């Protein structure tokens, strides 16, 4: 529900936050796409809770310096929580959806991001799979047209 | 009976040791503001017996709750400054 999806966003808050030492308001709210105000509410919400026995010293603090947020005691928070099987099969699926569209992505690209990411979950064969291995189908066409999208450069097609 | 030894007893060292211990606290918190001194005083319990908790110091204080941890993390960012902690490094 919505209170599990905050539940998963307040505690993954804190190992982004150690990710990047200086990030700012807008940085996090881009990164979360939530509001001002409620960033505001759940970092004031994640700032009073932590360690057990309740002293200043053992629940997780911070260090605002004008408008930056940093962490100074993750209180055991070191690493984002696991992905459940639904979310990890719709990236999956998305990702092998969008390796046979020509020109939307580079193959190579999303055959890492696959490989890496059922490193990452440990899936194995028995999960949804592509047709082939190697397209090699490629005339290099496509990497001309995402070259010129992204130097935005003159380009001739027939 | 004679060769079993009592692991309850008083050391003799750790009560000197404690004792000189709390008054050196007592003399660096004399060096904060009475505000600080007192919401540290209430919050780690060196007042008589025991801590308490936040909402609580917010609450007896009057000042949002927000405030208070602010208050604290100000106050224990100062205190782990090198001139405030070179006295209390050899008591650990």
């Amino acid at each position: 529900s919505q209170v599990s999806t905050r539940l998963v966003r307040l505690l993954n808050m804190v190992p982004y936050f150690q990710a990047n030492p200086k990030v700012t308001r807008a940085e996090a709210a881009a990164a979360l796409g939530v509001t001002g105000k409620q960033l505001d509410a759940d970092l004031d919400q994640l700032w009073m809770c932590g360690l057990p026995g309740y002293s200043p010293g053992d629940l997780i603090d911070f260090d605002f310096v004008g408008d930056t947020i940093e962490v100074t005691f993750s209180a055991g928070v070191d690493h984002p929580l696991r992905l459940t099987s639904t979310e990890a099969t719709g990236i999956l699926v998305a990702l092998r959806a969008l390796v046979d569209v020509p020109g939307m992505v580079d193959p190579e690209a999303a055959r890492s991001a696959i490989a890496k990411i059922e490193s990452a979950v440990g899936s194995q064969r028995a999960v949804v799979e592509g047709i082939t291995e190697d397209t090699s189908a490629e005339p290099g066409a496509a990497a001309t047209v995402r070259t010129a999208v992204r130097e935005n450069r003159a380009l001739t097609l027939e | 009976g004679d060769f079993i030894e009592d692991s309850e007893a008083v050391v003799a060292v750790d009560a000197v040791s404690f004792t000189l211990l709390q008054d050196q606290l007592q003399s660096v918190l004399e060096t904060l503001s009475e505000r600080e001194a007192g919401v540290v005083r209430l919050r780690f319990g060196l007042t008589d017996g025991q801590p308490r908790t936040l909402d609580e110091i917010g609450q007896v204080y009057g000042v949002t709750r927000e405030r208070i941890r602010q208050i604290e993390s100000k106050t224990m960012s100062k205190l782990r400054h090198p001139s405030r902690s070179q006295v209390l490094r050899d008591y650990l």
